[PDB]
């Protein structure tokens, strides 16, 4: 093919997000889904303290 | 030329995709927000 | 006062107790998209990568059918 | 004098429903609609008015934006 | 036939010099950026979107040039 | 048959089946392949809040969202290489943009009407100021239409036009010798350095369309 | 599957519903016989 | 006879050099924005409708070098 | 004969380098407005009419682009 | 007979690039005014005559770039 | 012999094209005056002649080429 | 047909005026670097790489002009 | 002579564009003067003779310029 | 028949205009240095070699615009 | 034999813009002169050894402003 | 072997317009030199060596500019 370079010009652009930008989003979002999954839980334990007064 | 041919379903694609957002796919996460409110204030 | 202390007494009690019935035993080519790569374990650049590996095949074929 | 005395277990049955009956983060959302239908009722009233900005979200959660 | 085509080439050369302003247009939106970052290092979270839509308006408007010259190349 | 609408039905296929893979059967937790969709959701919630702000605010919010995600996934055709693009087909974009130019003015008809002549100057004016600047600002109104869609259609087709001209240069630089691979590596990742910025242009060209459409229905809606 | 909602579409995008027919018909005066050079 | 059809677009090809009026015409306004917010942050949402009112009167006023090409191209 | 309108097409298209300063004239007046109101936010009520005054005395001649270009093409 | 007004239509545009100096010369006169009066809003009362005798001589060249361009009218 | 007169037609076009130097130069001196008297009014009658001295001396690139450029009409 | 190969020969030098934007565009971004770090030396590595990302777009305009001349060069 | 010595009139028209840099040097030494006497008024009449040589020295290129314009006249 | 090898001498001498781009360019970085260490003479041992990086990177577009002038030799 | 060698006194008009931005060149050190000495009046006797003697170091370039003009003139 | 003698004369003269970069670049190297010694008089010999580096950086571009006229003139 005369245009053989065409699929080749992201040999490393596909590798850029695989090596340099894989934790730049996957290890960005995991703490955020960690953040919601306990600030509901810790406030739920505040319900276990609010039910103890009455 | 043939400017007409893609435009027939060009912006016709818009008025069916808005309704998938404005009625179906956009507000499905707003329930996902307010469920995080009725677990916030309990 | 009493009102927040009684707005919880239904929805804290009447829900599911165990997080049971995992519903991963529902495989009829409707949920079999996500039990392979969309489980919460790996998180690499995989489901985007197999999107492009088909459309470059869908791209190269349509001139192989047209002219080549 | 003992009017609330027969309310001696309705909060105690919840306490046993919290020490080993808390699946708060592996359960879904539409079960809560079967639990509380009013969480969809204010959804309907905040859609027709055009109130997508839910108040009481930013004080507890982030914006999750690129700002 | 090539006496009229001989000016299509000289147009497409002289046309694509109006985007020398596309370089320097995409420059002072960064030279005036880090004067902000040096004078207030806690504003970089919100001043970055003001210039990332800053130059995209600029360097595309300089990119109007080769949209004309490619018509006069092809 | 139709030989140019081959992948237009893909464009809504990625978002009629976005619920299939993002929403993990309606969990409230919102895992990693979903939390971007709410990350991209609030990035339009913020910007149209800060420059509309009034009571009649979120009513046009779905239209200004569905313009974003429609051209945000224009980047798919700028990286799939063996394809003649749909954003390169600029006749549809510049005619998608003609309806959002006049559509605010016809939104200004039954809402405002006779007061819509107040595009002259939003500040004070003497006699000779207004009647010769009114043509200078309506020059930003009857050319407001073409200025939007062309900007998208001119920046993105160079994603396959400023790059396919290099393919005639580097494939001609390889079929010369085997000892022609000198002067370092110019027919290599230097080209890759060119491509990813236009790839990143494809993100911010969508985001600039959300801001640009947001500013126009601020004054066409509010007094 | 999904939930439908009565979201206000016609009474607020009726200029853009009308304007879609405004430019479509404008090509019926432009792509009838004026495209055969 | 048709040898002056070349003069139709070389007169149009040089008309893209008038785009630096928008090449720099919106660079420095955004370069006057992104420092002008860093000097004091809480005037972000007052000068930003000032800028778009200054943006569109500058690049669209630099846009109609495109029209003198297109009516010359067609 | 034929060479008349050829001589008009490279003169009318070369008039649109003339609006180059007219584009970046709009830049600097809107530059120092959002740099002038930036430290004094309480001045937009008074000097923003002075900023737009810099068009009706200024671009009333500064935008003679097609007025010198297409004018004798009637 | 094809050189009745042969080189007249070309020169009237290439002469009309002097509106660059008439463009931004019509600009800094107000651009230096506005951040000047943003330093001191009390000096606005005395530069109201200095924008009279600052701008009118600034576009003295503005009449001098079109009367040269009016070689063709009369 | 009207070929050279056609050259003096177009050569009149590049004759007094050089008013950019007297176009932004005639304003940048006033850009310094009006930012000068802004910062202090106690020079209001000192440099106001000296910027007038900057005014006419900046037009030495203005009306210099013009004396044969306006006079190539009759001769 | 040696006029078109003259026409694909005259136009490279008329398409390299547009480089000069990139000749100074990489410097005025560098101009804000050195007086950038002069106000604080503790900013030295949080403004260095982003203005190189601020630099890199300015080169592509100058790398938009060389490919025009070279497509004008090769046939 | 009609094609040989008559050609030199357009060589003069490119000789008289060299004064665009002349008009700035008889302006910006004046421009640093008025701000130079700003923050120090009592340096006035020592700098005012050291600056008028800047009017003489910078215009020396503006006056050596058009000697080649009048080399072909007289 | 002489024309193709005749454009070898107009096609390179016009190509060396943009060598001023490094000319005014490469000294601006030096024009940043000598008033940059005015306000802070201490930190120069690390910020000077980073300016040589700017010296060398803009010198690369100080030889590109003479590269095609030496393509004349082939 | 008459229409070729006549161009040596035609291209000798284009070299009047060699570096004859004295306003961009020669004058801007005299601006920086009376900028600096109005900050310290007691320093002007050490800056003339580096400004006006530095001026010829700038006009070492300006030696050949028009040496290439007259050499192919007479 | 006719008109090629004209193109080595006209194209030689345009080459010296590129010496503007050597002219202006040799100016800001001193126009930023002396305002630096104005604020800090005592610390001088840390830049006077690197200024002639900046001058040699600027004059290398102009000396890689002008000699292309006399590249193959004979």
């Amino acid at each position: 093919n005369d245009e053989s370079i065409l699929l080749l010009t992201f040999l490393g652009f596909t590798g850029l997000v695989a090596k340099y930008l894989a934790p730049a989003y996957k290890d960005f979002a995991d703490a955020r889904m960690k953040k919601v999954s306990d600030v509901l839980n810790a406030s739920r334990n505040k319900h276990v303290e609010a039910v103890k007064d009455r | 030329f043939y400017f007409m041919n893609q435009l027939t379903y060009g912006f016709l694609l818009m008025i069916t995709l808005l309704i998938l957002f404005s009625q179906f796919f956009l507000p499905m996460i707003l329930r996902l927000y307010v469920s995080r409110l009725f677990i916030s204030k309990l | 006062p009493n009102a927040k202390r009684i707005a919880n007494v239904v929805h804290f009690y009447k829900s599911l107790p165990q997080g049971p019935a995992p519903a991963i035993k529902a495989n009829t080519r409707l949920a079999r998209y996500k039990a392979k790569y969309f489980d919460g374990d790996n998180a690499s650049g995989k489901p985007l990568w197999h999107f492009a590996l088909g459309i470059i095949a869908f791209g190269y074929s349509m001139e192989y059918y047209f002219h080549l | 004098e003992s009017l609330v005395s027969k309310e001696l277990k309705d909060l105690q049955s919840t306490l046993d429903n919290i020490q080993s009956a808390r699946p708060f983060d592996e359960l879904t959302v539409d079960d809560l609609t079967k639990i509380k239908p009013e969480i969809d009722a204010k959804v309907e009233e905040m859609v027709k008015k055009g109130k997508w900005d839910v108040p009481g979200y930013k004080d507890r959660f982030g914006n999750l934006n690129v700002m | 036939m090539q006496l009229v085509l001989a000016a299509k080439y000289i147009g497409a050369g002289i046309s694509t010099i109006g985007l020398l302003g596309a370089g320097i247009g995409i420059a002072i939106v960064f030279a005036a950026l880090i004067n902000g970052v040096s004078r207030n290092p806690s504003i970089k979270d919100t001043v970055f979107p003001m210039a990332i839509l800053g130059f995209a308006l600029s360097e595309a408007t300089g990119l109007f040039c080769l949209m004309v010259s490619f018509l006069l190349l092809f | 048959l139709t030989t140019f609408s081959l992948y237009t039905i893909i464009v809504l296929l990625v978002i009629t089946s976005l619920y299939t893979l993002t929403n993990n059967n309606n969990k409230i937790i919102g895992s990693r392949w979903l939390i971007s969709q709410e990350a991209i959701y609030d990035t339009i919630m913020n910007m149209t809040k800060g420059q509309i702000g009034g009571k009649n605010w979120g009513l046009y919010f779905p239209m200004i969202f569905t313009l974003f995600m429609f051209i945000f996934i224009a980047n798919l055709i700028s990286m799939i290489p063996y394809s003649f693009a749909l954003s390169a087909h600029l006749v549809f974009i510049i005619s998608l943009s003609i309806v959002i130019w006049l559509g605010n003015t016809i939104l200004g008809l039954y809402k405002h009407g006779w007061v819509f002549f107040s595009l002259f100057v939003p500040a004070g004016t003497p006699l000779p100021l207004v009647p010769l600047l009114v043509i200078i600002e309506t020059l930003s109104y009857f050319a407001r239409a073409i200025s939007l869609g062309l900007r998208l259609g001119s920046n993105i087709l160079a994603g396959h036009l400023l790059m396919v001209i290099l393919a005639g240069l580097t494939f001609n630089f390889m079929l010369i010798n085997l000892f022609t691979l000198v002067f370092g590596f110019v027919p290599l990742a230097m080209i890759l350095a060119i491509m990813m910025l236009e790839f990143a242009i494809g993100i911010i060209q969508g985001y600039v369309w959300a801001i640009l459409t947001a500013s126009y229905l601020k004054d066409a809606v509010y007094l | 599957m999904l939930k439908r909602f009565p979201t206000p579409i016609l009474k607020v995008y009726w200029p853009f519903f009308v304007a879609g027919a405004a430019v479509y018909y404008g090509m019926s005066k432009a792509a009838d016989l004026s495209s055969n050079t």
